């Protein structure tokens, strides 16, 4: 019963900023690093960033490096991936995944970004 | 403070990557060091308090005199050596395209972890031969420039035998890299022969480990021979040694081993949250 489900995505310009969510449920969130990972347009799942247990060390691609925070609130089972200063090669479906390590058993269904 | 740690390493791959394209690019390098700002510092400052090791700011300190971790770099992972000795003996090899090529072999039991940014591994390898490969890491691009890496680093006649063209391979300056760096680009760029012609392996299914195929698909059942991929992760402190380096970027120990190159740096970089004022 892992459920992974994210929310946030949506179509904005470049320079803007979106704010991605990640309820997650049927599992003890407190105690598992979590990830985010995207599919962007002909391309496969590259991973984006990652975030510890207790959500103290954080873990990021060069290409969001800078722009991308992730975070995560252990009260509410819930993940976080603040997007800032988005550019079109943002664009990709957004998923979130249990741990930090490929394959990842355990993904949600994704919410879309699109940046245009 | 990790602001400055990302902006350090962004300023000094970019450095890196222009004092290349020089006659003395040490000495270029050193100019563009002291004439670089971050946040309003100066980089020099920085590089003397900061203690981040990155391949790029490291040789920014071995070239201001300023010691660095004794790893050295290979595809981007800082290989830690935990068996075995440096000692090596050159040989002759013959491509897959009929090409010669002169590889330095280490004969003899070695052990290292890779640690890079994406995937972390155990190494275990003897004379030309993968023993075996233990990697986790961040996704299936990740794990498999790690198995890229491990497979040249062997330098196993499989893996100079799937070289399918000419070795021309560059740096920024448009000179030739070395053979070892010669085979990293080449399988870099496509890895399909390779892996096809390693050889795969039933596997023991076990916790925390699977099996992953030629084609980068993960395999309850079998996987390229000596390699798995760990689901748990591999774990993993600095010994800071004195370097020096020459002319061309290349950071050498006390011992002469190459440890780092412009040839090990990123060609990617984050987004500074701290200006930087080049020049």
């Amino acid at each position: 019963q892992v459920q992974l489900q994210e929310s946030g995505g949506g179509l904005v310009q470049p320079g803007g900023s979106l704010r991605l969510s990640c309820a997650a449920s049927g599992f003890t969130f407190k105690m598992y690093a979590m990830s985010w990972v995207r599919q962007a347009p002909g391309k496969g799942l590259e991973w984006v960033s990652s975030i510890n247990s207790a959500g103290g060390s954080t873990s990021y691609v060069d290409s969001v490096k800078g722009r991308f925070t992730i975070s995560r609130d252990n009260a509410k089972n819930t993940l976080y991936l603040q997007m800032n200063s988005l550019k079109p090669d943002d664009t990709a479906v957004y998923y979130c995944v249990q741990g930090r390590n490929w394959p990842y058993d355990y993904r949600g269904q994704g919410t879309q970004v699109t940046v245009s | 403070n990790d602001d400055v740690d990302q902006s350090l390493i962004i300023a000094a791959r970019n450095i890196v990557r222009r004092a290349t394209v020089s006659t003395d690019p040490l000495a270029s390098l050193l100019e563009m060091c002291h004439s670089t700002q971050i946040g309003g510092i100066r980089m020099v400052d920085i590089l003397r308090q900061n203690p981040t090791e990155e391949q790029a700011v490291d040789i920014c300190k071995a070239a201001m005199g300023l010691r660095i971790s004794s790893s050295f770099s290979f595809g981007g992972f800082t290989f830690k050596r935990t068996s075995g000795s440096s000692v090596k003996k050159e040989e002759e090899v013959l491509t897959g395209n009929l090409q010669t090529l002169k590889i330095r072999v280490h004969e003899g039991y070695e052990e290292f972890t890779m640690v890079g940014r994406r995937a972390t591994a155990i190494l275990r390898k003897a004379t030309r031969r993968l023993i075996q490969l233990i990697v986790s890491g961040r996704d299936e691009q990740s794990i498999a420039e790690a198995i890229i890496v491990a497979m040249v680093f062997s330098q196993e006649d499989c893996m100079i035998k799937a070289v399918r063209g000419d070795l021309n391979f560059v740096n920024r300056a448009n000179q030739r890299l070395n053979p070892m760096h010669q085979l990293l680009r080449h399988f870099q760029k496509d890895a399909k022969v390779l892996f096809q012609n390693w050889g795969i392996e039933p596997i023991d299914n076990v916790m925390g480990m699977i099996g992953i195929l030629p084609d980068m698909t993960p395999s309850t059942e079998m996987s390229l021979r000596g390699v798995r991929v760990s689901k748990m992760g591999v774990d993993e402190s600095t010994e800071r040694v004195v370097v020096s380096i020459d002319r061309f970027l290349r950071v050498r120990d006390q011992r002469g081993n190459v440890l780092l190159s412009p040839e090990e740096v990123s060609e990617t970089q984050g987004t500074e949250r701290l200006t930087i004022t080049y020049s």
